[PDB]
RNA sequence: CUUUAAAUCCUUUAACGAGGAUCCAUUGGAGGGCAAGUCUGGUGCCAGCAGCCGCGGUAAUUCCAGCUCCAAUAGCGUAUAU
RNA sequence: CGGGAAACCAAAGUCUUUGGGUUCCGGGGGGAGUAUGGUUGCAAAGCUGAAACUUAAAGGAAUUGACGGAAGGGCACCACCAGGAGUGGAGCCUGCGGCUUAAUUUGACUCAACACGGGAAACCUCACCCGGCCCGGACACGGACAGGAUUGACAGAUUGAUAGCUCUUUCUCGAUUCCGUGGGUGGUGGUGCAUGGCCGUUCUUAGUUGGUGGAGCGAUUUGUCUGGUUAAUUCCGAUAACGAACGAGACUCUGGCAUGCUAACUAGUUACGCGACCGGUCGGCGUAACUUCUUAGAGGGACAAGUGGCGUUCAGCCACCCGAGAUUGAGCAAUAACAGGUCUGUGAUGCCCUUAGAUGUCCGGGGCUGCACGGCGCUACACUGACUGGCUCAGCGUGUGCCUACCCUACGCCGGCAGGCGCGGGUAACCCGUUGAACCCCAUUCGUGAUGGGGAUCGGGGAUUGCAAUUAUUCCCCAUGAACGAGGAAUUCCCAGUAAGUGCGGGUCAUAAGCUUGCGUUGAUUAAGUCCCUGCCCUUUGUACACACCGCCCGU
């Protein structure tokens, strides 16, 4: 049969952008005017999740996505 | 007997290289 | 071939197909002795195997049939009835004295 | 010196003159006829070879070249007449 | 005798052992017996008669094969005759009659393409056509960061059911590169004219080949045949052939045949212990004798201790008088061949590509389905046919968890039912099951048969163990109405339980068969035929054919 005929179609379309970044810095809760962490936080009292794995703050959606649930307290 | 030379004549007896492996197969 | 007729078989054939001289394919096979084609009796008294040998041309395939002699484990000789084969097994004929007197202890 | 009207060229006597003895042999050909490679690369019924038969259409022993070989050899090929 | 290339010739002999006499005449094929000159003739034309140019052969005899709208024999329902069932017409499944948002033909010179690639693609099908998150570079060595940039059920601004493929938003495993020495990204992409292997076809026909010997200079031939005459190069026989080899046959499996299985809880049963009734529910412990069906499960014989006729009295053939059996159907299937098919079956392999939504993940929808029974499987204008008053039945073969959840299902309930729930049996003669493989009197019940031979099919208890059912597994079933008496231009059917109805299985199968492969109740007085078609085989014969008649070839 004949091929994929998938090269010609899509103009004037543009892949979605994701931000080239160096160090996730930011990415964390560091307003304490250096950039670290307090004990105030609560962790979370289960085995599924990393002890690395900090609660941050994103404008928008959410700092997650493997398995896509919001972890925001809402 | 030498057989290469037989055997590259019974492949094919009026091939290209027929007159040479006859002349070969003589003497 | 000359190898099979010493080994005590009444019959072989090797076909060597495929490119032997040449960019064409050539089927050359040398059969000497008997060979059974048809019927039953080619499962039990033919042994057939077939394999491939590559080359820098190709690949060669080699097809060899044995025919087997009538008794077990290469011919033996005759051991309890299990007949397979037609056969005329010829014994010594029986011998009369020509003296005209018999025997005497 | 000799030669010979004078010369030259041979011949003769010296001096120098050879190791890559660079003081470097060529002309045709390698399928058969007919001697000698279906080794390698390129070309791909093109360019060409081929007196004749034929080779070349993407592994060409036949073309273009490298190597190797062989025929005669200071000679060898070609055209024509016989 | 001898000669000759041989066919042939008693001359075509007495020829390299070449000389009896003499005349004419040829020197590769064409051009061409043409031009021109001469000559003859009323004329037609006759005699003599070139060259330029062109060409590697033209030709003779014989051999083998192929071919013949040549002859003589033989055979075949992939041929015909006699018929039956059939067919783009009066439904259903797919393979062309027509094609450019591809829509289908990738194998065809047929019958050796086309319901075939076991190819029924809602799995990702050869992707197919299309707003498809991919990297499937995770082969070690040109730049190589320490984030190639590797999700989203998501409120018109993120305009598809779990594709942030509109907008510097963007993240709970996360350091993971684009490549020079070798079929590497996926090895289904070529070349099946480079091949193997495996098939198909010539091949369903009976053909094929040495060795020694004979014939011929030789190719080659004889053997391998005049004939009778077999399904048959089968066998009698004849015989410059004799011996052999392969094929055919024999051989194997399979079929309405057994009074032995010192044989069986699945199948009845001699003497036990059951037992109304004119030696029984001992097959309901279990008859070590069983056996008859069943196990076609293991050991057997019987077309000639035969008859008549035809035939060379042989090989054989046609009918039948002590008598079960007097051509079951398949498998295997030779030499030589095809540029037959397959590199998309392959860890069976020769010769290759280089750089971004790579043929491998993501494609809601969808590929032949844009289709009118002159490619398989379907309608009998009718007592041979009906819905169980009739069945103690005639009958292939599958079925579960070892990778792996996905098998066959009895029985109850939801029920008067698709489909759902529950305990149960089954690794299988043990359960489905005594498999619902026709209803023979045929307890709605046929007179001039639109009307039981459709009911030219969409409404209804309610509609799936699987994302997708839109031309499709949905499912248990309901008044005459497009056909009317076997519907012809022409066709890869068929002769003793065959054709043809019906159905049941198996392969495909998460779902599924109007596909294919097997299995069931079915006959003969047959046509005991033929070579007129289409083909094949043998002999003779002709050939200027050998790329072999789809040949060669001639002329305008």
């Amino acid at each position: 049969k004949k091929r994929k005929k998938k090269s010609y179609t899509t103009p004037k379309k543009n892949k979605h952008k994701r931000k080239k970044v160096k160090l996730a810095v930011l990415k964390y809760y560091k307003v304490d005017e250096n950039g670290k962490i307090s004990r105030l936080r609560r962790e979370c009292p289960s085995d599924e999740c990393g002890a690395g794995v900090f609660m941050a703050s994103h404008f928008d959606r959410h700092y997650c996505g493997k398995c896509c649930l919001t972890y925001c307290f809402n | 007997f030498p057989y290469e030379v037989s055997d590259a004549l019974q492949d094919d007896p009026k091939g290209k290289y027929s007159k040479k492996l006859l002349n070969k197969l003589v003497g | 071939l000359r190898f099979i007729m010493e080994s005590g078989a009444k019959g072989c054939e090797v076909v060597v197909s495929g490119k032997l001289r040449g960019q064409r394919a050539k089927s050359m096979k040398f059969v000497d002795g008997l060979m059974i084609h048809s019927g039953d009796p080619v499962n039990y008294y033919v042994d057939t195997a077939v394999r491939h040998v590559l080359l820098r041309q190709g690949v060669l395939g080699i097809k060899v049939k044995i025919m087997l002699p009538w008794d077990p484990t290469g011919k033996i000789g005759p051991k309890k009835p299990l007949p397979d084969h037609v056969s005329i097994v010829e014994p010594k004929d029986e011998i009369l004295p020509t003296t005209p007197i018999s025997e005497q202890k």
